[PDB]
């Protein structure tokens, strides 16, 4: 009879998932009254999100969905195409990929897409998107590859008017190619076209959220701009055509090692360094603990570092399977928990600021994948023992 | 003076001096007051039906020494308007509430200090989103309204905040969430009646224990009667505010009810007497100050008009306010002033 | 610098040709800097070396 | 649109059983 994608689709739709996440966050109190001819310039407030999620793992019960979905999730609910409901538990995620990984609570029967190699994608190859548009449901719509960035960001044209950064990007064999993203950010919607992480780096960024607790990238910390912004103006910067340091970052490898807002980076490791944006995806090219020397500019200032774990991609309430910002360290040099907050659940057990975790509430725990392992093994007694430098004291 | 009309497009550059000297036992309003102002108006007709607009206003002091430079933007805004159907304009302009009580601020020189500038959407301030319909569609003559949207003017930038920022940042006296406000007024012949209500988000700039008068939000409800024909000039308005009025430097109140009247009269040869009363009663301030006066004065005066470009006058307030703790603290005036103007305009 | 200018028409000194400031500035701190303890690089001049 | 504060009140009564005192 007639061509279809229907056939293949069949094969394929039993791994595709809706995600329904409820969440909370801080907004600022409205003033009142409210004036709409007046442009002027603490509460939590609860939100949903909804989104698409591809089972990448059946047996573990393992999704793969978009960070910008299930980020400040407190409830994240999963309903199969068959109609069976789940719930999930966050097991990774990395805002920079806009990549996050999920757990199905107590899978049974699931299917997983098979994932195909990244590296063979090709520009007029044919490709099908599946997500969840506006709520109303699965929406499957089909057309072709792009752009290969050569990050490889995927381009395709096989997006959706007006609609948000659904999931799934499948080839005609079924196998998944991408996952669909969301370059709007905290915003979610296209730009007119799609972008999607290739499967490659999926399948790769996926499996150290699983073995280690977090993706192994290394930040150097600093934060700042181009040379176009108000600051580089306002504060007349000599010889533009680098990265702007707008502040280097506190307990920092910039910070300890040395460097001061103001210098423009040139170089990496003898490379040019023209634009915050070259440097952020260069220093993206580096797990922690690599050394890499730039050339400062002040007058002619250049050093040699090295960096740590990142913080975009933390943790939070999901490594004790309890309830409560913690993130790895190093090598497999245990487990340092960052800045705590004002509920004051996990400081109130005896964990300050730079506490680690090498004892497994007894054993070793060299990383957030292995302490999560054992404080879901045996949920009975629990004796943290954390050693934040100094003090090794042992907390229930 | 209209200096440039030529193929659509019309300029007026305007002006004044106001040679200008207070007489007051208060030596922070005592002496030279010499002030000048300027601007310009412009028009471009786009089609019989479309016109451009805009509108720049700035105030530079008279008084001070060549180190300094005291001068400020009044007004600064651009719009279109269309026949028959409405205008728009956004900038630096009036709060849409000054529809109302711009009624009464016709004195010589004092009056129109029941609020002030950058103070929500009372007078001046910016990033005033104005629309306004006059006569109806052209098919009500005299009845005029307005809808307004005032966006945030939050803390400074490159200060250290770590919230509530904007680009044009300041001092949480003078700074506005979100507001939005509208007015109505209807004159027939000589006579005139009107209403306004503005509603601004406060920012939490504004909401700390510095200041008394917390609050979400600041609102103002205004009502206004006009009396204008036969050389006579009456006018009075009444407003209820709510965490909008500010008193000194404390901060605002809680609520306030402030009053303003006038009358004056135009003698055929050229003098033009004024009398006056403005009263603002501040209700349940904090830190013990209860119920207080917040402003009261009868202001006498009096202009001669040698013509439309030169003119002389006196203006006498009689200040009421009593010398007490709670005016020493918020740095309010209680001593009279006289002035004495001599201005020359174009 | 006095000979230098006379013999040379300027003083003979380098700039690396960077611009910026302190680690404190509102574009340190608008672009959150991860370890602050040296020179804020706000722009890299044109033509320059950096 | 937390303090404890003194205030005075007055008013008056009637004396309905003039052995236990009751007003």
């Amino acid at each position: 009879q007639m061509p279809s994608l229907a056939p293949m689709l069949e094969k394929v739709m039993p791994s595709v998932v809706s995600i329904n996440v409820e969440g909370s966050t801080t907004v600022n109190t409205p003033r009142m009254p409210r004036n709409f001819q007046q442009f002027f310039g603490g509460q939590q407030q609860k939100f949903m999100a909804l989104g698409s999620g591809v089972i990448i793992d059946a047996d573990k019960g393992y999704v793969v969905t978009n960070n910008h979905v299930v980020d400040n999730a407190t409830v994240i609910k999963v309903q199969l195409s068959d109609g069976r409901k789940f719930d999930a538990k966050m097991v990774g995620k990395d805002p920079r990929s806009d990549i996050a990984l999920i757990q199905i609570q107590n899978p049974k029967n699931l299917t997983a897409i098979k994932m195909a190699d990244s590296d063979a994608l090709r520009v007029g190859d044919y490709t099908v998107a599946i997500g969840n548009p506006f709520g109303l449901g699965e929406t499957v719509t089909s057309g072709i590859v792009s752009a290969l960035g050569r990050e490889n960001f995927i381009q395709t044209d096989a997006a959706i008017n007006r609609g948000n950064s659904g999931g799934a990007l499948v080839n005609l064999n079924g196998e998944l190619i991408g996952i669909n993203t969301a370059i709007l950010a905290p915003d979610g919607g296209n730009i007119g076209i799609g972008f999607a992480i290739p499967s490659n780096m999926v399948k790769n960024l996926t499996s150290q959220m699983v073995e280690y607790g977090q993706v192994k990238r290394g930040e150097l910390g600093i934060m700042g701009t181009e040379l176009n912004s108000e600051l580089a103006k306002a504060m007349k910067v000599d010889a533009q055509r680098g990265a702007f340091v707008s502040q280097v970052l506190p307990n920092s490898s910039a910070a300890k090692a040395g460097i001061k807002a103001g210098d423009v980076i040139t170089s990496l490791n003898g490379k040019p360094i023209s634009s915050f944006a070259a440097l952020r995806a260069q220093v993206g090219t580096m797990p922690v603990g690599s050394k890499l020397t730039l050339g400062l500019l002040r007058d002619g200032k250049q050093v040699n570092v090295n960096l740590e774990l990142q913080q975009s991609s933390q943790n939070q309430v999901d490594s004790s399977s309890i309830f409560n910002e913690m993130s790895n360290k190093g090598k497999d040099q245990g487990v340092v928990v960052n800045n705590v907050k004002t509920g004051t659940p996990a400081a109130q057990i005896g964990l300050k600021k730079g506490d680690v975790i090498i004892g497994a509430n007894q054993q070793a725990v060299k990383n957030i994948a292995e302490l999560r392992k054992v404080l879901d093994s045996k949920p009975s007694v629990l004796a943290l023992n954390i050693q934040r430098g100094d003090s090794t004291i042992y907390l229930l | 003076a209209e200096v440039y009309n030529k193929d659509g497009n019309k300029l007026d550059l305007y002006g004044k001096v106001d040679g200008l000297h207070y007489f007051s036992d208060n030596k922070d309003v005592d002496g030279d007051q010499t002030y000048m102002r300027l601007g310009f108006k412009g028009e471009t007709q786009v089609t019989d039906q479309l016109t451009g607009y805009g509108q720049w206003e700035y105030q530079i002091q008279g008084n001070s020494a060549e180190n300094e430079n005291n001068s400020w933007t009044r007004v600064a805004f651009a719009g279109l308007k269309f026949q028959d159907v409405g205008s728009f304009d956004y900038g630096r302009n009036y709060g849409v509430v000054y529809d109302v009580t711009s009624w009464t601020d016709v004195l010589p020189e004092f009056g129109g200090d029941t609020y002030g500038s950058d103070n929500f959407m009372q007078q001046r301030g910016n990033g005033f989103a104005t629309y306004r319909n006059t006569d109806f569609f052209g098919l009500v003559d005299g009845l005029n309204f307005a809808v307004q949207y005032q966006g945030k003017n939050g803390n400074p930038s490159g200060e250290g905040f770590t919230s509530g920022v904007t680009n044009n940042g300041r001092d949480a006296l003078r700074q506005n969430g979100d507001g939005v406000g509208g007015s109505i007024t209807y004159d027939y012949e000589g006579f005139g009646i009107g209403g306004a209500i503005s509603s601004s988000k406060r920012t939490d700039a504004q909401n700390t224990a510095a200041y008394i008068g917390n609050g979400d939000r600041a609102e103002t409800y205004t009502g206004g009667l006009k009396y204008d024909a036969n050389n006579i000039y009456l006018a009075a308005q009444y407003t209820q505010t709510y965490n909008a009025t500010r008193v000194g430097s404390l901060g605002w109140a809680n609520k306030a009810q402030n009053f303003e009247a006038v009358a004056q009269y135009q003698f055929d040869f050229g003098l033009r007497p004024s009398l006056a009363y403005l009263q603002s009663k501040g209700k349940n301030l904090g830190r013990g100050y209860d119920d207080e006066d917040i402003l009261k004065y009868v202001d006498v005066g009096a202009t001669y008009y040698f013509n439309k470009n030169m003119s002389t006058y006196v203006d006498y307030k009689i200040n009421l306010l009593d010398d007490n703790q709670f005016t020493r603290d918020a740095g309010i005036n209680t001593d009279n002033i006289v002035a004495l103007g001599l201005v020359y305009q174009f």
